[PDB]
RNA sequence: UCGA
DNA sequence: GCATCCGTGAGTCGAGGGTAATAAGCACAATTTAACACTTTTGTCAAG
DNA sequence: CTTGACAAAAGTGTTAAATTGTGCTATACTGGGAGCTGTCACGGATGC
């Protein structure tokens, strides 16, 4: 069994060692290789692309199979960010939770999904900015889901063009270190690094979290 | 009552332990066979069994 | 293993001792020191893991 | 990984050594410059070091020397520029001694830099002190400067001698002024050195370490066991609170040190209870004597009041106040033996 | 960390090998490596 | 007297540190080997950080809580609770202004990201290895005019400012 | 430890547990009244001795130590209230 | 003017115009190059940090160095006639030492080489007080391996003031 | 022995080094009055 | 370096 | 983009046992501090 | 409570005895030195 290292590999959203290719779009599956390298094409109506695969790795798909986005071509674990950019956040949450619970239940430990789910929501709670429009934001900037959500909400009422963005998934470490409260990250780790950017931005803790209050 | 210059530093047996005394070791500086650390007059070591 | 490194520290304790003073007559009594060895032995038995 | 020592080593490696010719020329140009300053002092009626530093202001950089001596040393436009203008009023024979001066001033720098390669080699046998490599070498070079200013080439002595004597000093002073965390004046360091020296000698001989009797015996007159033991006690240096513990790398030192310089929570309510119960037991005394007591022991203005003062505002004589506080004291002594409330606090 | 002098490689690299002090290969090491390499070795150094 | 819901962390200007400072500690001493009292300008000095004994002035002319806060005329200490030596900070004025090593060696170096210098070169500058150009003033090297933010070396600087010579044996 | 005759340490995860129960004043007391708080343990001791209920603490101590420590790094750390106005946690000590 | 060291960096940082660099980096971000837009972003982020904070970047090069109060870095004798003290005290001590010596030979008009080297030593000493061991071999008490714990050393770490003296007690 | 190479001055005087802790019958040293012990160590032997 |  | 280098972590409370090490030296000016001669208060006593 | 006479406590000025700070030594000395390995995973800056 993959055990605890798998659980950490999930909670940290790390790249799987077994990492399996997934269809970026919904095409038809076309298996093509002369004997050198194994290639698998997935082609929609006007689009197309292929996936370079080692001959040894066993796939799950048959030639002429109509597939969808995020659907795995090869067996093994799937890179969380890949299906984040393929299917969407929902399917992500589903996969993460189901895998963590997979390991746990396999070890014979029963727990309610809610626990895992909170953490999972904490993971993708950040987004990346693309074409900020009428907002002070810049391309590539990263900020919480709720923040940009409200920004767009008010931007619509102002008549101004909202902010296009993309969901951003990250591990518990990189998540917690990215939190609004600077006291939280300072308490956590990367202290020397955190306090620098904190002081530079002159960020101001509202004592929303309980741990930054534990300090106080 | 006048509080004299000198006061009581006496070593009292710590709580959670105590009993009889099987032995006492007295070493004062200036005594034969014993060199005591600089600036220190006496050292007393009690064995409590 | 400690004796040798201590004796090496003393070995260089001899070097700078040779290049000064009176090169004419110095008995090995003046050329030898306690410290670079004795301290190296004292550091071992007490503080070695 | 950017070594600070190789930096200085290759920095002094850029300027070559100096043979007899260059050395003599340097020193001569220097003394010529200084005596030039001596005549220029009679020129405008100024001092030596005044014009001497004014020269530096125009050589080793302009604004930078007067800009950061620290917040106040000497004004740039006022006590400096006027010295430049005042010496600009002079003819050939005079005005040339200025160029001679500054020339000598540069020669001094060249001299110090040329012999730096020595000073660096001097502080290498001096390592293992309370100061590291660069820290030692620099404080040696400080000695090189004074070794320069006081040097005379006319005595036909290679500067490598007169300099080395000043470096060997400057470092051995630099240790006396830094060394241990606590400051130890020179003489103490000296006596300590003599002591450890004697120790090293008779321990080499006897085949074992001395005693305060024999070590002070070998120290000469006035030296007894108590004194050598005393200076030995002062010899030791403080211990860091970051000192590790045993096998555990995590365990520190200072976490074992209690704070007794701050009142314990028990002591707060202790002193409170005393100050309260005392005030309660005080109210059983006459309006005068009760006040007189706390005026005498400083429970009022926080200071003792002499009988003269306690009687001054009461109009009564000192003797009266005395008898008053005695009587009142024993009248308290009656109630206290009864209640047994304040019979505590006996330490 | 210092100019490539010819005597500087002579008094430095010599120590890392030929010097029996700053290089001491254990008696067990010398002996075992001697028999496992099918060869022989004089001192405890790498080179003479 | 007020609820604190907010804590801000920012950069402290030299003037702010000056404001915090009760004095500049100069003498690199702790306490005299005899008196064991804080040295004149020493790091433990009472004349700035406050008294070791509560309300008891250093020299001992003022003692009790009666006179409070008033600096004495002898030692110059303030008469106040001994607790101040916990909360009272000093300062050291540097002749050549130095840099806070955090911003230098931080992973995304802030100075290096702002001024646009790699940590590699900024290392060379801050630590006094290679020069950097400030207003070249018509200066040019190797046919290519030298510009600000560019790095020079030992020879190159004195070569541009003091001139290029050649000494022959 | 028993040697110094001190009290037990409350671990980070013990703190976590208390947060999980949602006991506010228990954890608050653990972090202030019975640990590093200057007048907390004193006024508390007096309250218990006098048969009263222990008041609510103010300054953690070692938090203030943390503040001044930060100030040693030239980090300006200010405690605002609700309006972004400075509040003295040092209670008129270092104000100068 | 080639001036080198932290002083120079202080100069350039002091001359900076954050607004101008803001707009310039805005127009620099609009560049179609996939690389340029990124670095422009990451730089503009620091620029915006300074603009929003209202803090000046030149503060990163520090003149007046804050000194921790005596009771925070205590020196006190224990039973047996010993003495104990913090490492921060020794760090500060060496720092101020090098600083005073610096000022001395500086105002004296000593040769540029020694002065510059002393400046470097001052920089590394300041660093030793701020974050020790962040660059090169950490400073240790003579004879002993143990590095001196500085400010940053105290803050961060498993036993740091947060994880040890704050988040649990 | 102190031997002058060129001077041919041969002066031999026995000297003192220091104190070396000995071992008891049960194999335990006594350091600072409280007897301590030295455990054995393990590492891969030298050689190639 | 042991206890759980 | 693709290999490499630097930076940061890594479990919880306890139990103890704890601390090594100085090779410049002398002469003299500058203060500082212990010594000491005598003054003014302060405290205590007797009698009112 | 008061008045005067006095021992002891505490004051005040000058001095003897220590303690502390500074300076110089001229044959010629002219670039230090110690190294330490049996991690490990990852994340970002930097280099091909
Ligand atoms: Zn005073």
């Amino acid at each position: 069994t993959q055990g605890l290292p798998r659980v950490i590999e999930l909670f940290e959203a790390r790249r799987p060692k077994a990492k399996a290719v997934i269809s970026e779009i919904d095409g038809v599956v076309r298996i093509e290789e002369g004997e050198d390298r194994l290639s698998v094409f997935v082609e929609s109506e006007g689009f197309s692309k292929e996936y370079k695969l080692p001959k040894d790795a066993r796939l799950l798909v048959k030639d002429g199979d109509y597939v969808e986005a995020g659907q795995p071509l090869t067996r093994g674990a799937i890179d969380p960010h890949q299906l984040l950019e393929a299917k969407g956040p929902e399917a992500v949450e589903r996969y993460l939770v189901d895998e963590i619970q997979k390991v746990y239940r396999a070890q014979g430990v029963k727990l309610h999904d809610k626990h895992i789910e909170i953490v999972v929501r904490q993971m993708l709670k950040y987004v990346e900015v693309t074409d900020p429009g009428d907002s002070r934001l810049l391309e590539g900037q990263v900020l919480e889901k709720w923040d940009v959500e409200a920004l767009n909400e008010r931007l619509i009422a102002e008549g101004k063009v909202p902010v296009a963005w993309k969901p951003l998934l990250m591990g518990v470490t990189k998540s917690a270190l990215s939190t609004k409260s600077w006291l939280s990250a300072a308490s956590f780790q990367n202290t020397t690094h955190v306090l620098t950017e904190a002081a530079i931005a002159g960020k101001k803790d509202e004592l929303i979290g309980l741990k930054e209050n534990v300090i106080l | 009552e006048k509080a004299r210059d000198v006061k009581d530093t006496s070593l009292r047996v710590p709580p959670g332990e105590g009993g009889i005394v099987v032995g006492r070791l007295r070493l004062r500086r200036g005594d034969p066979g014993v060199e005591l650390k600089p600036g220190v007059r006496e050292v007393v070591r009690v064995f409590v069994a | 293993d400690q004796f040798r490194v201590g004796l090496a520290r003393l070995a260089r304790g001899v070097r700078e001792r040779m290049v000064m003073g009176s090169p004419d007559t110095l008995t090995p009594a003046k050329l030898v020191n306690s410290r670079p060895l004795e301290a190296a032995l004292r550091e071992f038995f007490s503080r070695s893991q | 990984t950017s070594d600070p020592v190789r930096q200085y080593l290759h920095e002094i490696g850029q300027v070559p050594l100096l043979t007899l010719e260059e050395e003599i020329d340097l020193a001569r140009k220097v003394e010529e410059g200084m005596e030039a300053i001596k005549k220029l002092s009679e020129a405008t009626g100024l001092d030596q070091e005044l014009i001497r530093e004014v020269v530096r202001a125009k050589i080793l950089g302009t604004a930078r020397i007067q800009k950061i001596p620290g917040l106040k040393e000497k004004p740039d436009p006022k006590t400096v520029e006027e010295v430049d203008g005042k010496l600009k009023s002079l003819p050939k024979e005079l005005k040339r001694y200025l160029h001679i001066a500054r020339e000598g001033e540069a020669a001094r720098q060249h001299l110090i830099e040329a012999n730096l390669r020595l000073v660096v080699s001097i502080a290498k046998k001096y390592t293992g002190r309370g100061l590291s490599f660069l820290d030692l070498i620099q404080e040696g070079n400080q000695g090189l400067i004074r070794a320069v200013e006081k040097f005379e080439y006319k005595r036909r002595f290679k500067f490598s001698t007169y300099a080395t004597w000043w470096i060997r000093q400057a470092i051995n002073r630099a240790i006396a002024d830094q060394a241990r965390t606590i400051r130890i004046p020179v003489h103490m360091v000296e006596t300590i050195n003599k002591l450890s020296r004697t120790a090293r000698q008779l321990q080499q001989e006897l085949g074992r370490e001395p005693s305060y009797e024999e070590i002070a015996e070998a120290m000469g007159p006035g030296w007894d066991a108590k004194r050598v033991e005393e200076t030995l006690k002062i010899a030791q240096e403080p211990v860091s609170l970051e000192t590790p513990i045993g096998d555990e790398k995590d365990s520190f030192y200072g976490d074992f040190i209690p704070d007794e310089n701050l009142p314990s929570p028990v002591e707060a309510a202790a002193q409170s209870l005393l100050s309260e119960e005392l005030e309660k037991a005080l109210s059983k005394l006459s309006e005068r004597e009760a006040m007189v007591l706390k005026l005498r022991k400083g429970l009022i203005d926080g200071r003792e009041h002499t009988l003269e003062e306690v009687g001054a505002y009461f109009g009564v004589t000192r003797e009266r106040i005395r008898q008053i506080e005695n009587k009142a004291l024993r009248k308290l002594k009656y109630h206290e033996s009864r209640t047994r409330k304040l019979r505590d606090f006996l330490e | 960390g210092d100019p490539p002098k010819k005597d500087k490689a002579l008094a430095y690299l010599f120590g890392l090998l030929a010097d029996p002090k700053r290089y001491d290969l254990g008696e067990a090491g010398r002996y075992k490596a001697e028999e496992k390499l099918g060869v022989g070795l004089s001192g405890r150094t790498l080179v003479r | 007297k007020k609820e604190v819901r907010k804590v801000r962390i920012a950069l402290a200007s030299p003037e702010k540190i000056r404001s915090w400072s009760y004095g500049e500690v100069e003498k690199p001493e702790t306490i005299n080997y005899r008196t064991l009292k804080p040295e004149r300008d020493g790091l433990f000095d009472e004349r700035i950080f406050g008294p070791i004994k509560d309300y008891e002035c250093a020299c001992g002319k003022y003692k009790r809580q009666r006179f409070e806060g008033k600096v004495c005329e002898r030692c110059g200490v303030e008469v106040t609770r001994s607790i101040v030596r916990r909360y009272r900070m000093g300062h050291i004025e540097l002749a050549t202004p130095a840099a806070h090593i955090w911003f230098v060696k931080d992973v995304p170096s802030k100075i290096g990201t702002l001024l646009d210098l790699s940590a590699t070169e900024l290392e060379q500058v801050l630590y006094f290895n290679k020069y950097i150009v400030l207003d070249p003033k018509g200066a040019v090297l190797d046919g290519v005019p030298v510009e600000k933010r560019q790095l020079l070396t030992d020879e190159e600087y004195r070569e541009l400012r003091y001139g290029k010579q050649e000494t022959y044996p | 430890g028993k040697a110094q005759f001190g009290g037990q340490r409350f671990g980070e995860m013990e703190v976590w547990a208390l947060e999980a129960y949602g006991a506010a004043h228990t954890l608050q007391e653990m972090l202030t009244i019975k640990s590093d708080d200057i007048e907390g343990r004193n006024a508390a001791y007096q309250a218990i001795i006098k048969g009263e209920d222990v008041p609510e603490p103010s300054v953690p101590e070692s938090f203030r130590v943390l503040v001044k420590e930060l100030q040693a790094l030239a980090l300006d750390v200010q405690t605002l209230d609700e309006k972004d106005n400075p509040v003295d946690i040092f209670e008129g000590l270092a104000s100068k | 003017d080639a001036r080198m060291g932290a002083e120079a960096i202080q100069e350039l940082l002091k001359e900076l115009d954050l607004e101008k660099l803001e707009r310039e980096l805005l127009e620099e971000m609009k560049h179609p190059s996939r690389a340029r837009r990124a670095k422009a972003r990451k730089r503009l982020e620091v620029v915006r940090a300074f603009l929003d904070s209202g803090n000046r970047p030149e503060w990163m090069i520090l003149e007046a160095v804050p000194v921790l109060p005596p009771d925070l870095r205590p020196m006190v004798q224990v039973d047996g006639g010993r003495f104990a003290t913090s490492d921060l005290n020794d760090l500060y001590r060496r720092l101020i030492n090098r600083n005073n010596r610096l000022k001395k030979l500086l105002a004296q008009g000593a040769p540029e080489i020694i002065i510059r080297n002393e400046k470097r030593m001052l920089q590394e000493a300041v660093d030793a007080v701020i974050d020790n061991g962040r660059r090169g071999s950490p400073v240790t008490n003579p004879g002993s391996e143990r590095p001196l714990r500085s400010l940053t050393d105290i803050l961060s770490g498993k036993q740091g003031r947060f994880r040890q003296n704050l988040l649990g007690k | 022995q102190l031997i002058h190479k060129d001077t041919g001055l041969i002066k031999e005087d026995e000297v003192f080094l220091g104190h070396l802790p000995l071992m008891t019958e049960d194999g335990s040293f006594i350091i600072n009055g409280a007897d301590r012990v030295i455990v054995s160590q393990i590492h891969r032997s030298p050689g190639v």
